[PDB]
């Protein structure tokens, strides 16, 4: 009942900056959590960002901390993923997810979840 | 099927070095958290390090910082546990933890700092 | 012994409604006017509940405290317990041991010996003094109305008219039979039984009841309620009607007596 | 509380509020089965229990319905379909002493599966083999009561992860702890609906000039009609009028004399008669006659 | 108000016996007919069983006559399933059934036989 579109990946070089976009649609009201997933190759896919939609409260990871940006536009529906100076070791698919039974710190990917198709995003 | 023990134990004079193992079988050591804790004489049990799953970030007890090293290896299913700067404090029988289901705990090895 | 009467006292609020300048008709559990209530002091009976109990009591100090409230009083059945004391009140119920001879040199306490099975507790804030209240316990619901009054005599209850506010309403859902006042010098306490009957109330500007009349006293109070109205003028008026009610209920039937032959099918050496 | 003693405590006949909750900003595993978060404050149900441990962050999310695991298994099991809140935060700052926090111990072992909403408490030690333990420990005794080691130099993951189960039972009772009721705000000299702690009514909402005894909440007139409130907030008094409401007259002489009418308003203050009528639904010949030139009272 | 949940599940081998549990609220259980259906993975949702509102007949799916037994209880406002001679096409998550004035679906309950 809620779908997601994932847009804004491309290439970018070391120390660029990118900005994605995740569109929503459906029950948008039940929505309550929105996060950032991220999936390595060579690895298992993890959490990067979260954002609660009733408070604005943003949690990062230690990995991204200090670099990368949350942000919420409730009048499109679309939340974004401000990635400035990346380096190529964040070469991975981006995806976005959403969640209507509360907010849950770190991601995990066993839980209840509407995912986005992905985007990728290379930095080089 | 799942199956701790523990060896590479000894006895070490003040100042010495060790380096234990804990064989793991049934279980990949890439998707569980381990704990290394160990029993003194007199004294209750003790954790000492531990490895999260991810394999990032590595974790020490207050009285064993900058001395203990605590290392895995992913291909022989095995983890190691290095001893630096040995007191007689750290005389203990000490177990490799495992929590997958039901908590396993080994045999225990002897190491003995006298 | 020691009966005496009410001069129209005890009349209280029946809602939370405030009426202006208006006569009103209602109907609860109300006091009849100049129905005997008792007068004890040393003492302390157990009375019954029975539907309903107003109380007035008149002291210069506290030598009343409380009352215990339940049905056996005993360890198979739930008692109530109110006691007031310095600087708070104790509204409890549990399964209570009371004693054979309950009383409580600044402090006494030996009314019970039992701490098992509780359920509630609340805890609220607390001759010369006049207090009425009225004790009343309505699907499973315990109102309180109170008001307190000075009184400067040592004799009876005095006359005026005054109203009773509503206080506490407490989900208890317990059943009720008798109740037991408590003390600690003598005192004087009144008890009466509530009864169902019809008022008519009259209401000031400011919504407090300043004079009432009762519709089964006499027939120029019944004319009143029926009227609407406290002067009622000089003419003739009709009020109910009445029915004079069936005694005996007596049975009649004919001469049964036709005697079929059963007797030989009930009596006889071969069927 | 610990694992082997949270007691199913009864809190009754007060209201908690919910929206404090969300906004202080260190919730870790807040998750609320069932019943959605946002709509937790507003409506409630019965049977408000509650539970509270300290229980270790690396199992938290073994926590769920249809999923056993160590916690789920030997301390402390959801029921399926199961309605309330599994509350996680941070707890490092407080519960992690030197040398770790060895105050709450746990249960390891147990010899069956915990049946879900049962606070295990137990004395006695495991049996797994079939030589039994004679009071001195051997080889085959297995003491479940091990201590958690929460030391500070643990991380997010190692750290305890303070649960609070405000589970939601459905039983026979009357509901006794719920969440808070939102209210807007109050206008005055308007025709409004309104919503007040019990009773409800169409009316406009009027400063007042009486005032009443300290335990009237409101009060009516002659004929039982409701005439005055107080508000719960500010404790004001406050007297109510019914709403604009009548007829409009509307001139013809006759349809052989003359075509063209006036417009009369009985019973209204005519100031506010285009929000009376639908002007602004009706024909633009129909808005012409809501006001004009010339106005007479 | 109206709420079914389920217990009882467990991991069982090839003829192994369990015994299910729905314990439900707001409704008396001696007024409404009550039904139990599966979903296997892979598979859609199938009928097992059903007793009706009376209480006087027993219905089941064509599969599971003659091993599968279904019970009511009154009293604790529970009605149970008891599993005989369990085969690993039965591997599925068992939802127990009634129509309250709307069809009402608990959570169920994962029984696995292998
Ligand atoms: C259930 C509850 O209210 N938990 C609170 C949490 O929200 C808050 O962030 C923290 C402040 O240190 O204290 C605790
Ligand atoms: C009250 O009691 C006295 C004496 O017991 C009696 O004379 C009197 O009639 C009683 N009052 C009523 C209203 O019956
Ligand atoms: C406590 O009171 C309840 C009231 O019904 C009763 O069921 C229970 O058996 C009592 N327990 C004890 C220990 O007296
Ligand atoms: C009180 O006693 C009556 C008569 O036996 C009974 O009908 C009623 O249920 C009882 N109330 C309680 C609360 O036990
Ligand atoms: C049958 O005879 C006995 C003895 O004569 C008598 O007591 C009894 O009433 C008789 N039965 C009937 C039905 O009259
Ligand atoms: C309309 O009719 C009335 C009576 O029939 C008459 O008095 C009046 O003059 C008429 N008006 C016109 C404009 O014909
Ligand atoms: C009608 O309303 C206006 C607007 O305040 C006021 O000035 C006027 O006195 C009112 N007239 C009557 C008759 O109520």
């Amino acid at each position: 009942q809620v779908q997601l579109v994932e847009s804004g990946g491309g290439s970018v070089q070391a120390g660029g900056s990118l900005r994605l976009s995740c569109a929503a649609s459906g029950s948008i009201s039940s929505i309550t959590y929105l996060g950032w997933f991220r999936q390595a190759p060579g690895k298992e896919r993890e959490g990067v960002a979260a954002l609660i939609t009733v408070n604005g409260h943003t949690y990062y990871a230690d990995s991204v901390k200090g670099r990368f940006t949350v942000s919420l536009d409730n009048a499109k529906n679309t939340v974004y993923l401000q990635m400035n100076s990346l380096k190529p070791e964040d070469t991975a698919l981006y995806y976005c997810a959403a969640a209507a039974w509360g907010y849950a710190w770190p991601l995990h990917q066993d839980d209840y979840w509407y995912w986005g198709q992905g985007t990728q995003v290379t930095v080089s | 099927q799942v199956q701790l023990v523990e060896s590479g134990g000894g006895l070490v004079q003040a100042g010495g070095s060790l380096r234990l193992s804990c064989a793991a079988s049934g279980f990949p050591v890439k998707n569980f958290e381990m704990e290394w804790y160990r029993k003194a004489p007199g004294k209750e049990r003790e954790w000492v390090a531990a490895i999260q799953s991810g394999g990032v970030e590595t974790y020490y007890a207050d009285s064993v910082k900058g001395r203990f090293t605590i290392s895995r290896d992913n291909a022989k299913n095995t983890v190691y546990l290095q001893m630096n700067s040995l007191k007689p404090e750290d005389t203990a029988v000490y177990y490799c933890f495992v929590y997958v289901g039901r908590s396993y705990i080994g045999q225990g090895t002897q190491v003995t700092v006298s | 012994p020691a009966y005496t009467n009410s001069f129209t006292r005890g009349v209280y609020y029946p809602d939370k409604v405030f009426r202006s300048s208006v006569l009103h008709s209602t109907q609860d559990l109300f006091l009849p006017f100049f129905s005997n209530v008792t007068w004890f002091h040393f003492d302390n009976p157990v009375l019954p509940f029975n539907d309903g109990v107003y109380f007035a009591s008149t002291e210069k100090s506290n030598i009343i405290r409380g009352w215990i409230f339940g049905t056996t009083l005993d360890s198979k059945t739930q008692s109530l317990l109110i006691v007031n004391n310095a600087t708070n009140v104790v509204i409890k119920v549990c399964e209570f041991q009371f004693c054979n001879d309950p009383f409580l040199m600044e402090s006494e306490f030996r009314v019970y010996s039992s701490a098992n099975n509780c359920t509630f507790e609340y805890v609220s804030q607390p001759f010369k003094n006049l207090r009425e209240f009225v004790f009343k316990n309505i699907d499973g619901y315990f109102k309180i109305y109170s008001k307190h009054t000075p009184i400067n005599l040592v004799r009876d209850l005095p006359q005026g008219f005054s109203a009773l506010e509503p206080l506490v309403d407490l989900p208890i859902g317990i059943n009720i039979t008798r109740f037991q006042t408590l003390l600690a010098g003598a005192a004087a306490y009144y008890v009466g039984y509530l009864q169902p009957r019809t008022f008519l109330l009259k209401y000031n500007e400011n919504g407090t009841i300043t004079d009432a009349v009762d519709c089964a006293l006499d027939p120029l109070s019944e004319t009143k309620c029926t009227l609407k109205s406290f002067t009622v003028e000089k003419g003739i008026y009709q009020t109910s009607n009445f029915r004079v009610q069936p005694t005996e209920s007596i049975v009649r039937f004919p001469n049964i007596t036709n005697l079929c032959p059963f007797g030989e099918v009930f009596n006889a050496t071969r069927f | 509380a610990s694992v082997y003693a949270w007691n199913r405590k009864r809190i009754s006949n007060c209201v908690a509020d919910y929206s404090v909750l969300y906004n202080s900003a260190s919730f870790s595993t807040f998750k609320c089965y069932g019943v959605s978060p946002t709509k937790l404050n507003d409506l409630c149900f019965t049977n408000v229990y509650a539970d509270s441990f300290v229980i270790r962050g690396d199992e938290v999310r073994q926590i769920a319905p249809g999923q056993t695991g160590k916690i789920a298994d030997y301390n402390y099991k959801l029921p399926d379909d199961f309605t309330g809140c599994v509350i996680a935060w941070n707890s490092n700052n407080l519960d992690s002493k030197v040398g770790g926090n060895y105050n709450y111990l746990y249960r390891l072992f147990r010899k069956s599966n915990l049946k879900p909403f049962e606070r295990d408490i137990s004395t006695e030690i495991y049996q797994a083999g079939s030589t039994p333990c004679n009071g001195v420990e051997g080889f085959n005794c297995y003491f479940p009561l091990q201590s958690y080691g929460f030391q500070p130099t643990n991380g997010v993951g190692y750290q305890p992860y303070r649960v609070v189960v405000l589970s939601f039972e459905l039983l026979h009772a009357p509901a006794t702890v719920c969440g808070p009721k939102k209210s807007t705000n109050l206008v005055k000299n308007k025709c409004v609906n309104f919503n007040f702690n019990g009773l409800t009514g169409t009316g406009v909402l009027t400063e007042s000039n009486k005032k009443f005894l300290p335990f009237q909440q409101f009060g009516r007139d002659i004929a039982d009609t409701t005439d005055a409130v107080r508000d719960p907030q500010t404790l004001e008094i406050l007297d109510i009028t019914p709403c604009s409401f009548g007829g409009v007259s509307v001139i013809t002489p006759g349809t052989n004399t003359s075509n063209q009418v006036a417009v009369l308003y009985q019973d209204v203050n005519c100031t506010e008669v285009p929000v009376a009528i639908h002007a602004d639904q009706l024909t633009p010949t129909w808005r012409v006659y809501s006001t004009g030139s010339n106005v007479f009272q």
